[PDB]
């Protein structure tokens, strides 16, 4: 198997400026007879099937804008975008198109860079409706933040929780270039009634100090 | 008085494609039409006395298309015959390959095959066999000694062979183009024999 | 134009056989390779294998050889991918792709994809719970809990409210049942004046829920 290595794994790019993604192959992809490097590039936009961008390391598929370009030889290869717009976001894959088995890289996530924005933090207590069924879900919302990195820590009477919460992140918003996160802490009714203070602790690059939002049970 | 065409057959090598038929005409002429299976008919050879028609220029436009042909008969409702279907990429005979070079590298011999030019054209590039077929193209080597104790075999995905040889022994070489994934016409004819010390 | 149409989403128990299909149109089917590519939830692309429909010749990735069979019916312009018995780890998106015109020119055309879910779970409709606001702007939402399988469709006020709406990807819980939340940011002044109803639709169980989210 020819291993395909992509650097970097994630690439934030400000609108209008260049982007450069690198692909390295463990074996040479150059064919001596016709002097062609059999590397293929793809773009997978959020919620979409992969698109062909470039084949033979540097030849553009018809329909692909001239701002996309490939270069390189043998083992080292590069994909360049000259002017990045909103519709260029997604994961970029290089492919060994030289010899079986066919192999893909890990992928490079391309996102829009904007100024650091701190999240708006909301805590939701479990509804009375849910508590009748014998379950309790506490929901924490982190709204409209950049960059993607965030940490949610659940505290039940100031004791740190683990193995009882799940997180979900949206795609980057096309207009304002932000992300959103929701975390759900799930407990049984009995365990939920045994404690008073329920808190969501949020840490982000746009915060010098963590943000705690909380409620007291029965208030 | 007119005889309808029969035994319509495609002769194709490296995408050079000729349609052939019977009979050798007496007091009659022929018109050949070609179409893509979904598309429209187009006349190519007009009122000819020949029993063949060069259709390369049509098929090189899309080699991964299924083509149909018909031959009309006219004296010197009109009579006609349909050809069998033809998909150039899968059915065209691979031509005779040529051994480019053989060099003695230590206790091994490197044998290289010429990247044979075809008639398929993209802008100002005449495509080679590797250009058209890519991964699909494979080469087989036959190699034997001065005292032939059975011909040994080697395979490559590229255009180059690396084989273990015995010191002092003069070897003779023959190469073959193979598309393993085809139904028909998988192997080319043998390359001219190239011998060490010749 | 060239179109690759894949068969619909599949929900299966572990140990069951499955065959999924990919129909090609707008091109000559026989001389073009059909590729199969696996994409697991939140992961990269994995080449599984290919078929040349003109002959039935197949190549497999060493990782997938023996687990899957790739076949084609060239008379109806259709290729196939099939399992003898599915594992829970076969839960993924599966893409079919067609090769390019020239040699080694990548996978030029792709299908929409087939989501395959392999789970022990049974068909269950979601419970919909409100996420009430309390004491600029305020947030409110709907928790769509304990459903199988994917997907649910969530909208606010019959689809009219789209601005400030965030509907999150579902998480798979340890029970084997999915859960998601849909939230909306709104002006805090409009809390006592405006009606907010999330519309949850879950087709596999014929569940239709409209829940009003009020301040409690």
């Amino acid at each position: 198997d020819i291993v395909m290595t992509q650097t970097p794994l994630s690439l934030p790019v400000t609108p209008g400026e260049p982007a450069s993604i690198s692909c390295k192959s463990s074996q040479s992809l150059l064919s001596s007879g016709n002097q062609k490097n059999y590397l293929t590039w793809y773009l997978q936009k959020p919620g979409q099937s992969p698109q062909l961008l470039i084949y033979w390391a540097s030849t553009r598929e018809s329909g692909v804008p001239d701002r996309f370009s490939g270069s390189g030889s043998g083992t080292d290869f590069t994909l360049k975008i000259s002017r990045v717009e909103a519709e260029d976001v997604g994961v970029y894959y290089c492919q060994n198109d030289y010899t079986y088995p066919l192999t893909f890289g890990q992928g490079t996530k391309l996102e829009i860079k904007r100024t650091v924005a701190a999240p708006s933090v909301f805590i939701f207590p479990p509804s009375d409706e849910q508590l009748k069924s014998g379950t309790a879900s506490v929901v924490c919302l982190l709204n409209n933040f950049y960059p993607r990195e965030a940490k949610v820590q659940w505290k039940v009477d100031n004791a740190l929780q683990s193995g009882n919460s799940q997180e979900s992140v949206t795609e980057q918003d096309s207009k304002d270039s932000t992300y959103s996160l929701s975390s759900t802490l799930t407990l049984s009714k009995a365990d939920y009634e045994k404690h008073k203070v329920y808190a969501c602790e949020v840490t982000h690059q746009g915060l010098s100090s963590p943000v705690t939002k909380s409620f007291n049970r029965g208030e | 008085n007119t005889v309808a065409a029969y035994n319509l057959t495609w002769k194709s090598t490296n995408f050079k494609t000729i349609l052939e038929w019977e009979p050798k005409p007496v007091n009659q002429v022929y018109t050949v039409q070609i179409s893509t299976k979904s598309g429209d008919w187009k006349s190519k050879c007009f009122y000819t006395t020949d029993t063949e028609c060069d259709l390369t220029d049509e098929i090189v436009k899309d080699v991964k298309q299924t083509y149909l042909a018909r031959v009309f008969s006219y004296p010197a409702e009109p009579l006609y015959e349909n050809s069998p279907e033809f998909t150039p990429y899968l059915e065209t005979n691979l031509g005779q390959p040529t051994i480019q070079s053989f060099e003695q590298v230590g206790t091994k011999v490197n044998v290289t095959v010429e990247d044979e030019r075809t008639l398929v054209r993209r802008n100002n590039t005449f495509l080679s066999l590797r250009d058209v077929f890519g991964k699909d193209l494979i080469y087989t080597l036959y190699y034997w000694k001065s005292s032939s104790s059975g011909k040994k075999t080697a395979k490559t995905n590229t255009n180059e062979f690396l084989i273990d040889v015995d010191k002092g022994e003069n070897y003779c070489f023959s190469v073959q183009a193979v598309i393993p994934s085809r139904t028909v016409n998988r192997k080319s004819t043998d390359s001219p024999v190239e011998c060490m010390g010749q | 134009e060239v179109q690759l149409v894949q068969s619909g989403a599949e929900v299966k128990k572990p140990g069951e056989s499955l065959r999924i299909s990919c129909k090609g149109s707008g091109y000559t089917f026989i001389p073009y390779w059909i590729e199969w590519v696996r994409q697991m939830p939140g992961k990269g692309l994995e080449w599984m294998g290919d078929i040349l429909p003109g002959s039935g010749f197949t190549t497999y990735s060493p990782s997938f050889q023996g687990h899957v069979t790739i076949s084609a019916d060239k008379s109806i312009s259709t290729a196939y991918l099939q399992w003898s018995s599915l594992k829970a780890s076969d839960t993924a998106m599966y893409y079919c792709a067609r090769s390019g015109y020239y040699g080694n020119s990548g996978f030029a055309y792709w299908g929409q994809g087939t989501l395959v879910t392999v789970s022990s779970a049974s068909t269950k409709g979601p419970s919909v719970f409100p996420l009430a606001p309390s004491s600029g702007t305020a947030a409110l939402g709907c928790l769509v809990k304990d459903y199988f399988p994917e997907p649910v469709t969530v909208s606010w006020n019959s689809g009219a409210l789209t601005s400030g709406v965030h509907t999150f990807p579902a998480v798979l819980q340890s029970s084997g049942l999915y859960s998601l939340s849909s939230v909306v940011t709104v002006p805090s002044s409009s809390l006592g004046t405006q009606t907010y109803i999330c519309n949850v639709n879950h087709k596999p169980s014929n569940t239709k829920v409209d829940k009003k989210v009020e301040p409690k």
